[PDB]
């Protein structure tokens, strides 16, 4: 079976550099071109670069040209992606992908026949930083907690120490233009309970040993 | 240099047929028969289903097929099955010797009723304002199929500065939820008469507005 295993992804500051690897087996590595394709989380695929089976010319997407450098070492069945001058918009999962057609010098005939599971690269200039928790105040009602400006992932959110589970939804985090994460957790509840029942969100941010409890109230 | 154009969302019943389109220019799709399609299930790597417009790798059901006409390539899935639910991506070889991916299409195999989103728009809390920051939170819930687009209005003018939207994921009740954030300064928040969150779902639009009162 074809195997493609990417690695090397992690956190790196804007303007910095980072080098991804892809180790391959299950086919004659030296006879095929290779590609890197990237995907910012919950967004579309974007082709990054191609290196042909034998030295000639590497091709790059306009958005990475001059900053990124693809290459390979046949002796270890490895493709590399050297990323310099990283920008925040480079945050993405990077997949390594074998080219289908044998002995091709362009990423042309056949498309990309096999892809690895990918490696995540986060471009932020930030360190361990605890969330600030703000209430989202409310026959049904929506109420919640805004979990703002933390790094890195993840936080976890419970309601009423776990007793409340129905109608709960913790969204996925968004990485902001500031290099920090924010998420929301929401509960839908009976309007008629707003005066009587106590709603507390429990926000756990392990990377900083921070727990925050926030009672959220009408008005 | 922008992605090939694909419909955001396409849906059909089990048993039915759907076609996704992929539209380029003479710079890629119009000139070259090297268009490939890929299937990606949530959290999984993409998997190749169609290459060179029409060809199918071994192992790929032949309910899948592809065609091209001018600047538009097409993927066709017949005898729709639950497992066909996924995102679909086209890609075309260009004149620059690059590979250009389309924007992707969410393909839903319909297993529950169409549901319009409920939208709740939260103004910044008072506490956040005390911290010199202001975030409008737009909570979008209970929709099916799971694809929306969100637009923000300041008073009556469009705004896309400091917007951050998550992509729909499943809720506990098996429908979809999404969220969008508008970050701005307390000055901005207090200056305008109102702000509005606009959610578009299956050609329909629902709007919520908040005012500093």
């Amino acid at each position: 079976e074809v195997q493609l295993v990417e690695s090397g992804g992690g956190v790196v500051q804007p303007g910095g550099s980072l080098r991804l690897s892809c180790v391959a087996s299950g086919f004659s590595f030296s006879d095929f071109g290779m590609n890197w394709v990237r995907q910012a989380p919950g967004k579309g695929l974007e082709w990054v670069a191609f290196v042909p089976f034998d030295r000639r010319i590497n091709y790059y997407a306009e958005s990475v040209r001059g900053r990124f450098t693809i290459s390979r070492d046949d002796s270890k069945n490895t493709v590399f992606l050297q990323m310099d001058s990283l920008r925040p918009e480079d945050t993405a999962i990077y997949y390594c992908a074998k080219h289908r057609s044998q002995w091709n010098f362009w990423p042309r005939e056949g498309g990309l026949d096999h892809w690895g599971q990918g490696t995540l690269v986060t471009v932020s200039s930030a360190s361990t930083k605890g969330p600030s928790v703000f209430p989202l105040a409310p026959g049904t009602a929506a109420l919640g907690c805004l979990v703002k400006d933390y790094f890195p992932e993840p936080v976890t959110v419970s309601w009423n120490s776990g007793a409340l589970t129905s109608g709960v939804h913790t969204f996925p985090a968004v990485l902001q233009s500031s290099g920090l994460y924010s998420l929301s957790s929401v509960v839908t509840v009976p309007s008629s309970s707003l005066g009587t029942q106590t709603y507390i969100c429990n926000v756990n941010h392990k990377p900083s040993n921070t727990k925050v409890d926030k009672k959220v109230e009408p008005k | 240099q922008s992605a090939l154009t694909q419909p955001a969302s396409v849906s059909g019943s089990p048993g039915q047929s759907i076609t996704i389109s992929c539209t380029g220019t003479t710079s890629d799709v119009g000139t070259y028969n090297f268009v490939s399609w890929y299937q990606q299930h949530p959290g999984k790597a993409p998997k190749a289903i169609i290459f060179d417009v029409t060809n199918r790798p071994s192992g790929i059901s032949n309910r899948f097929s592809g065609s091209k006409f001018g600047n538009t390539a097409s993927l066709t899935i017949s005898g729709l099955q639950a497992e066909d639910e996924a995102d679909y991506y086209c890609a075309a070889y260009t004149v620059a010797s690059t590979l250009l991916f389309g924007g992707g299409t969410k393909v839903t195999v319909l297993r529950q009723p169409k549901a319009a989103p409920s939208v709740t728009l939260f103004p910044p809390s008072s506490e956040e304002l005390q911290a010199n920051k202001a975030t409008l939170v737009c909570l979008i819930s209970d929709f099916y199929p799971g694809a929306v687009t969100v637009a923000w209005k300041a008073d009556s003018s469009p705004v896309k500065a400091g917007v951050e939207t998550t992509t729909p994921s499943k809720q506990s009740n098996n429908k979809y939820a999404a969220s969008s954030y508008l970050s701005l300064t307390p000055e901005q928040w207090k200056s305008h008469r109102s702000y509005s969150c606009q959610v578009t779902h299956e050609g329909s639009t629902v709007e919520k507005t908040v005012a500093p009162t």
